[PDB]
């Protein structure tokens, strides 16, 4: 009972949006606006922060919507700004704890458009402080400032209950997710990653899927270990004979 | 059942865990006489599958 | 048959110019403007079932009028309420015109 | 350049063999595990990579593969007989439900030579051996043998497959259904199969 | 050995049947252009139909390859499978391989979607054969379908009292018409899944949060204005 | 100089139209409607009247769009009903002269899904004939006939 | 490719000009005004397709409803005009 | 091509990426002029090979 | 690194199979045509890339073969994918008679234009004519009729010729015709001057002919 | 490679001493000559010459 739900959207220094929260609605949120306002540039930092893998990670235009791999540009490098970017979600679950996820980006400098991306998780922060407010400093200037990890860590640290979590490698991440309800299912391994980054992708841009259609059934059903463990432990001891013998 | 109910129910169902549900437990008694092929104590419960 | 035909309304084009008229004073003075206090004044003109479309076309002529330079502080705006039955706005003061 | 799946693709070693099949026009259905698996697997290069010799790869609804030549096919075409329609629309009705029950999927050659016979017209008959045959013994020998000669045509085409042994006993594939009539709502496949025969 | 593994199997496809049937009940009266309801068609393919009755109840008559111990259970499955359909080829694949295939029970089960489309009956949904916004209606239906049965798999491994979050996307959400978007609607709400979709302003759903976007240029620099309005119904 | 111009677009026995034709306009014409009420289908019927090669027709999805896809059906076949159909075009030429062109389909009779195409095109037709009209035999009381 | 054919088209015709654009809801006000004003000034026709009517006040319009009517399907279509 | 890429919208990507042949007209004279030495390089080619 | 062409297959191989000229090249080749040195796109091709196309149809159990003369063909194993044909005894009449006049220089002054009369005299001049004769027909005793029949069968046969590649007619006119170099192929048993048993024998063990 | 080809050895040697053009250059082409890079196919591209 009691569903969990997403509570908010937070951008920082990406472009056309220094420091930015969306507070997302129960139901239905609609983002409106002329185009090239930057709409599916917010759609495209949530998917980014959900899933952090730069191998799946291929933002194409909706018009030529179904077309290869083509060029070598994933289209993300354009859409971030000079220096340290962050994307960040705001859940609250079943159990009504607040946990922050987020990522933090960076353009990495060459030739080429490549980007830098590392996840990291913080709980027990008080309803009272918001994502920007942890993200930046209020200096004279203008304008503030984005702080990097190194800063945000030993803020966080400061702090009495809050646990700042900072992973090393995507499967961690996922698991860490599941295990607190934010995501339907744990992503075990890269195809696990690669079927439900299809799952969002194939709804952002719409259509009956041809991926999906062609493997209907490795999607809707689930794989039943009972039928075969038995049998595996009652041919053990003609495997380990055979093995010996060869 | 979830990992959290699992020792719950594990201790409340004690020995009988194993048994078996038959909804009558009286079809099985001319049959019984004939189970010299069965684990040492067997347990039957009745209600429906 | 011959073909028929079917007319348009021009009661939203009619409240937009009502709505841009009214707001034009405020980038004439340079006076700061509060999307809260506007909405609250300008939806007790109009009964209920018309309240959102004025919202919508009122917040399209007033973005146009300068910017907020609050958005750069890094901290959000709060939820205004804006007439009774729960409706509620998000927005910085507009200041840099 | 190449597409890199393509090139995996034509780098198996499948694909040699079942290249020299498809251009012959062989057609892959279910039975053929490897290959079939293959196929699904790479269809959206092979469509591609056929493509350029102006011939098509289709998939059917009922699941085979098989080539199809446009007009201007780089590949030589070919065009198969009257009577070779003829039998592949009798294997197409045979295709039927009883036939689970009449013959758990094995026939034999007689089977057909007599559905034949019976289910088709003499004149057409005489077209097939010449037309100033007669009702003749030698005739039928001679259908016979056409008979015999046709349905490994189409064992080639994979229509057909002949059970491990010298004699004459065959099992009927899916994509006999290539032969089989256009399908209505409603409609009763024999009826119409029959209306096409006729 | 034999009637019992046929059995589970049986319990197993059963239990799969089952469950599609309940997924398949909330997608009835889904109003999508002419397209009136959506389902998924779960059949059994003969081949494997026929193997398993044999197994149920011809057993004796083929004893003599199940109990040679000389070959394992899974090869004595992939021999057993030769025998019946002997047309069938074997891509010089291990027989081990063939008989964990055949101890897979998904793979005997044939899946299809499908559409009640205007005056005519069940038709299979292909792409071509539909208008922009019917296409469009049937791949959210299928979403939420891989979406519940997701979660019914996992929540044998999560805690008792949680329950996870759902939510989708949905971008150049104009190609909708009115009546396709309240039927999407209702379906998440009954479905309690969140939603957030881009429009260049040309629809205005009364229910739920609204954000307006300006691009602008500021100290040289690109800036997006942004105002949010909720709470209108 | 004056530009030609393309006056109409006509009609017959598509899926969902029996006979209806529509005026074009001098700059924009503009159809509306709510999903699946017919306008890709209008587009396609037009494409179709322009470039009769059958090897290049290849209606696809709206969404789908860019991608090389081999379709095992093109998309043409299901958007015409059983029996014969009509898609012309009336012109008018720099010259002032009223031209019509147009394709005769008709789907063919067997499993596979094909199609026949037939061009044509008319020179010197009067003014007041419009082609609905002239394509049709008024049979019965007002509930006209297609000719083939 | 208009003017490629020059020397080979008779002195007095000019060939007629047309193009198309499906979903063109995907487009904002600012942007069918610049489309608009570009075809004009080239003399240009076009052919455009919407859900909801984008264009109230510029060239013809139509309007289209699919009805299901004794187990077949027809479509009804009726005219729009910019004001009434 | 033209007309299909209009229909569906956008950056066509077969257009763009042949675009020479797209927009650049043939010449005649080009050709004339061309001919005489198409056959000396063709048979430069014939003793090179 | 992963997902690189180099993976699954030579650069230069894939370069070439992607080319424009490879389905044509492709197609023919396998029908049995030999390629020359006056259809210069495809030679200048097989050239191009050689050894890669060699490698490739290894696959299939067939050699690419490169004759001194310049001329590519296909020739089949035992264990080919492809399968492999025999030419009729007709046919190499013809084949070693337009063998002996691509060498003739006394012909030379015609630039290659044969006329179909000029080969059949130069054939009826060498072989036994009426004991050739007795293919075209069991009963032939030197009737004008079965000359005529004779001359219709060279027409034919010479027509084969043409679409192996063998010989090019002219653009207008069918009377007459050029050579090429692929006939040098009907003197594999002569070209070195030793016991005709011997190098029958060796070309078997070849794959290059069979008896009849 | 026009004014390669375009200039000739009697009248143009002496323009020739500059470092950019020489007559070797045109059989240098040879190796562009075998083949080019074309990517998609109608008509007949074919090489350098
Ligand atoms: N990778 C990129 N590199 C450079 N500019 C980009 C990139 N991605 C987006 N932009 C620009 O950013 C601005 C916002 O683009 P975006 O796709 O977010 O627009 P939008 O509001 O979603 O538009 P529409 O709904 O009409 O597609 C546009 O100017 C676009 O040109
Ligand atoms: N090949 C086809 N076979 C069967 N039905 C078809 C076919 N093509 C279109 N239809 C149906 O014809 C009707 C008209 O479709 P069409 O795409 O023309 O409509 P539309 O008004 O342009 O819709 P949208 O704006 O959503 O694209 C729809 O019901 C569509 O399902
Ligand atoms: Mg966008
Ligand atoms: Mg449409």
């Amino acid at each position: 009972i009691e569903r969990g739900k997403f509570r908010s959207l937070t951008l920082v220094n990406w472009n056309g949006f220094f420091a930015r929260t969306f507070d997302l609605d129960e139901l239905v949120t609609t983002l409106s606006g002329g185009n090239g306002a930057g709409k599916s540039t917010t759609m495209a930092a949530f998917v980014t922060a959900l899933i952090p893998d730069l191998t799946l990670l291929h933002f194409r235009n909706t018009t030529e919507a179904g077309a290869t791999s083509g060029s070598r540009d994933k289209g993300l490098h354009g859409k971030l700004r000079a220096g340290v970017c962050y994307s960040t979600l705001d859940v609250i679950n079943s159990r009504h704890q607040r946990v922050v996820v987020g990522v933090r980006l960076q353009q990495v400098a060459g030739r080429d458009r490549k980007v830098d991306i590392k996840p990291f998780m913080i709980q027990g922060l008080p309803t009272a402080i918001q994502p920007t407010q942890l993200l930046t400093e209020n200096v004279g200037e203008r304008q503030a400032r984005v702080l990097p990890l190194n800063e945000l860590k030993d803020r966080l640290d400061e702090m009495e209950g809050v646990q700042f979590k900072q992973f090393n490698s995507i499967t961690d991440y996922h698991a860490q997710m599941f295990d607190l309800g934010v995501i339907p299912k744990r992503l075990r391994s890269a195809s696990d990653r690669s079927k439900f980054y299809r799952l969002i992708e194939a709804s952002l841009y719409g259509g009956i899927s041809s991926a999906i259609t062609r493997s209907l059934r490795d999607y809707l059903l689930p794989e039943n270990s009972g039928v075969r463990k038995a049998f595996q432990d009652m041919e053990a001891a003609l495997r380990e004979n055979r093995i010996t013998l060869e | 059942i979830t990992i959290d109910d699992a020792p719950y129910f594990s201790a409340l169902y004690g020995p009988a865990r194993h048994g078996i549900v038959v909804p009558d437990l009286s079809l099985v008694r001319p049959h019984l006489e004939t189970l010299e092929d069965c684990p040492e104590d067997l347990y039957l419960i009745e209600g429906d599958p | 048959l011959e073909l028929e035909y079917e007319e348009f309304s021009e009661i939203n084009d009619q409240l937009a110019a009502m709505i841009e008229k009214a707001l034009l004073v405020y980038q004439q003075e340079q006076r700061p403007l509060d999307l809260g206090a506007v909405l609250r004044d300008y939806l007790a003109q109009h009964p209920l079932p018309r309240h959102f479309d004025v919202a919508r076309i009122l917040v399209d002529q007033a973005v146009r009028l300068g910017v907020a330079e609050a958005d750069f502080s890094g901290l959000p705006a709060e939820w205004l309420a804006i007439n009774d039955y729960g409706a509620k706005v998000q927005a910085h003061v507009i200041d840099t015109y | 350049f190449m597409p890199v799946k393509l090139a995996q693709a034509l780098a198996n070693s499948l694909f040699p063999e079942l290249d020299s099949q498809l251009r012959a026009g062989r057609h892959i259905g279910i039975d053929d595990l490897d290959n079939h698996a293959f196929l699904m697997d790479f269809q959206e290069q092979l469509e591609e990579f056929y493509a350029r010799y102006n011939v098509e790869l289709i998939r059917a609804p009922e699941g085979f593969f098989y080539l199809r030549p446009r007009s201007t096919t780089l590949i030589p075409r070919s065009v198969l007989s009257e009577l070779d329609m003829m039998v592949g629309k009798i294997l197409c009705y045979l295709y039927l439900s009883p036939e689970r029950l009449a013959n758990q999927g094995i026939f034999t050659s007689q089977e057909l030579y007599e559905e034949l016979i019976s289910l088709a017209d003499e004149g057409k008959l005489m077209k097939f051996v010449n037309q100033r045959s007669s009702g003749s013994d030698l005739d039928k020998q001679k259908l016979q043998e056409k008979v015999r000669t046709t349905l490994n045509r189409l064992r080639r085409l994979g229509m057909v497959y002949f059970l491990p042994n010298n004699n004459n006993k065959f099992t009927i594939t899916e994509a006999v259904f290539r032969f089989g009539a256009d399908v209505r709502s409603g409609d009763d496949p024999r009826e119409i199969q029959l209306r096409m025969i006729r | 050995s034999s009637k019992s593994v046929a059995n589970i199997i049986r319990k197993t496809i059963q239990r799969e049947q089952n469950r599609i049937r309940m997924l398949n009940q909330g997608l009835q009266a889904v109003s999508f252009g002419q397209v009136r309801g959506v389902r998924l068609n779960v059949n059994v393919r003969e081949s494997h139909a026929i193997l398993l009755d044999v197994l149920s109840e011809q057993q004796e008559q083929h004893q003599d390859l199940f109990n040679s111990q000389r070959l394992t259970f899974s090869e004595a499955m992939a021999k057993l499978y030769q025998r019946l359909n002997p047309q069938v080829d074997m891509g010089q694949r291990l027989p081990q391989t063939i008989g964990e295939e055949l101890l897979d029970y998904r793979n005997y089960l044939e899946l299809d979607v499908e559409v009640n489309r205007g005056s005519d009956g069940w038709l299979k949904a292909e792409s071509g054969a539909l208008s922009t916004g019917e296409a469009i209606g049937t791949g959210m239906s299928i979403l939420v379908m891989v979406v519940q049965s997701w979660e019914e798999e996992s929540r044998r491994l999560r805690g008792k009292d949680i329950s996870p979050c759902r939510l989708l996307f949905l971008d150049e959400a104009a190609r909708l018409d009115a009546k396709s978007i309240a039927t999407l609607f209702e379906l998440c709400e009954r479905l309690q899944m969140q939603l957030i979709i881009a429009a260049p302003e040309n629809i205005s759903p009364e229910k739920g949060t609204t954000y307006k976007l300006v691009r602008k240029v500021f100290k040289n620099h690109e800036h997006v204005h942004v105002v949010g309005l909720r709470g209108f119904g």
